[PDB]
RNA sequence: AGAGUGUAGCUUAAAAGCACCCAACUUACACUUAGGAGAUUCAAUUGACGCUCUGA
């Protein structure tokens, strides 16, 4: 039941690209985050 | 009017990983991404590529590629956590890391004298105390470990009636945070059971009415 | 007419209770009606903080449609300004140079009036069962200022 | 004082000459229409499933409450009300890859 | 084993009116617009395939 709020869409009129970037927390888990600049790994200390 | 005091304790475990994705949802995500691309405008990467290539061509007729190559290299070097966890075991059914996609309910097998079925861990309450207190006490004694069973409310779930002297069963659920089960090699038949396995294990009607209020997902 | 049997037929303000009060600055919240055999909690405050904005907006829309279809009154749902955070990055062979990154963080707030024990527990178990990936729930109190 | 954040920045009006055109075809439009119809049907099915599950849970809770009331005219006064425990309640979302 | 039953979630309706979701506006709710899926369980007022209750 976690796919009801997955297929989303930016309802704003003027906006830039939001590439599905991944981020790992202080344990070891990725998450698809819609953010600019097509990065691949975000090492957040 | 004699009434035998019993109860019940059903465990609720939140899922860790999400359910698998269907092809129609994949096509829907693809078309939504295409619509997002067609609606988006003036991005940082788009400019940093286009105007940079234009400046390169201009100063050559008289960055971005290496950056994305380094990004791809860092993505290929870093290996994510292997989601394959429900297929590499296929034997340790009483483990916490068995199923991590759905909800899991715990039950303990106990063979009595007149009854020989697989009943959910009951909870005997006393008139001198309350009901939720006795329920959580029985849950802590039958678990012999350090767990955090956060109850979602004082209201019950489902009740039954069996006689031979009357009796009654009080169902109580509690959300589990972390799993610090001490000594997983106990002789108690406490197995982490989900939904289909739960419906397949039970047999009588007293347990068939439990799968109607649990989170079927 | 007052004496005719058709008296009081054009009355209409008795069927409404909206007296057009100043609800923009009024801080009068309903208390938790406690009695024992009939429990009723006041106004809560659900928080859906995450790193993505569209996911939070979709979750807020979903929960608002759900609480609208479940026949429960809704106070007001607003949004707080985002907080920019920098992500320092240290160089590999040089643990002395630091960099910086940019990421977003949004949060939504929804409130529900009547929450009886059974109804509220069913609502919260449905919310936690259908909790999407990314966002997180952290219900607080109604005394959260901005 | 709430600070508005949905206001678009000033860098969203000086540049707007990149991808103004959108080209498609009749096949793409009919495929998108079929996909939207299938997704609407799937959402309706999921909504009906959630509705019947909620109805089943509600009727089970009502049966349990009425049985507890008819079997004990005292435990209902302490079982209906809720003790102060879910005030700082929190539930973090699921994960993708295990630690 | 007995009883109550019988048009999708509803009908002192006989294949309709209320309901649901998706796409556009909205911080959000909501109106509106543009669309979709829905039923008389069987053989001629009768008997039996589905649900509930009373039991063991």
């Amino acid at each position: 039941d976690s796919s009801r709020a997955s297929l989303t869409r930016v309802h704003r009129q003027a906006y830039a690209r939001l590439y599905p970037v991944l981020l790992v927390k202080q344990d070891g888990s990725t998450i698809h985050i819609r953010y600019r600049e097509p990065r691949r790994m975000l090492a957040m200390p | 009017s004699p009434w035998r005091l019993l109860g019940a304790l059903c465990l609720q475990r939140p899922p860790v990983v999400s359910k698998p994705l269907t092809p129609l949802q994949e096509e829907m995500a693809s078309l939504l991404q295409q619509i997002e691309i067609e609606r988006s405008l003036y991005s940082d990467h788009e400019l940093r590529a286009l105007d940079e290539n234009q400046r390169l061509a201009k100063k050559k007729a008289d960055l971005a590629q290496d950056l994305e190559d380094m990004w791809e290299q860092k993505f290929l070097q870093f290996k994510l956590g292997a989601r394959i966890t429900e297929a590499d075991e296929k034997n340790d059914r009483t483990s916490l890391n068995r199923k991590l996609d759905r909800n899991l309910v715990l039950l303990v097998r106990e063979k009595f004298g007149d009854q020989d079925v697989w009943i959910l861990p009951q909870a005997e309450w006393q008139p001198g105390e309350t009901l939720r207190g006795t329920a959580e006490r029985t849950l802590a004694t039958l678990s012999e470990n350090n767990m955090e069973a956060k109850f979602l409310g004082n209201a019950p779930c489902g009740h039954y009636t069996f006689k031979f002297l009357g009796a009654k069963v009080f169902f109580f659920k509690a959300l589990l945070l972390t799993g610090d089960f001490s000594q997983a090699g106990n002789k108690g038949h406490h197995v982490w059971v989900t939904k289909d396995e739960l419906g397949d294990y039970l047999k009588p009607k007293y347990l068939a009415q439990v799968r109607r209020f649990v989170s079927d997902l | 007419y007052k004496t005719k049997p058709t008296h009081g037929i054009g009355k209409y303000k008795h069927l409404i209770k909206a007296e057009e009060p100043k609800k923009k600055k009024g801080k009068v919240e309903v208390r938790a009606i406690n009695l024992g055999t009939d429990y009723e909690y006041g106004v809560l405050n659900i928080h859906l903080t995450a790193y993505d904005m569209t996911l939070a907006e979709s979750y807020a829309q979903y929960v608002h449609n759900l609480c609208n279809s479940l026949s429960i009154k809704v106070e007001e749902s607003y949004a707080m300004p985002t907080k920019t955070i920098e992500v320092l990055q240290l160089q590999d062979q040089g643990s002395k140079m630091l960099l910086d990154s940019v990421l977003t963080t949004h949060e939504r707030v929804v409130q529900i009036s009547g929450l009886s024990a059974t109804f509220a527990e069913i609502f919260l178990e449905i919310i936690q069962s259908s909790l999407p990936e990314g966002v997180r729930l952290s219900v607080k109190e109604h005394t959260e200022e901005d | 004082i709430p600070i508005e954040d949905f206001i678009t920045p000033l860098k969203f009006l000086d540049k707007a000459r990149e991808r103004p055109q959108v080209e498609l075809t009749f096949e793409e439009t009919e495929r998108r229409a079929l996909l939207l119809k299938k997704w609407s049907l799937y959402k309706q099915q999921e909504r009906k499933m959630e509705r019947d599950t909620i109805r089943a849970m509600l009727e089970a809770q009502q049966e349990a409450l009425e049985e507890l009331q008819l079997e004990s005219p005292k435990l209902h006064a302490e079982a209906i009300k809720r003790d102060p425990n879910l005030f700082p309640f929190e539930k973090e979302g699921p994960h993708y890859t295990p630690p």
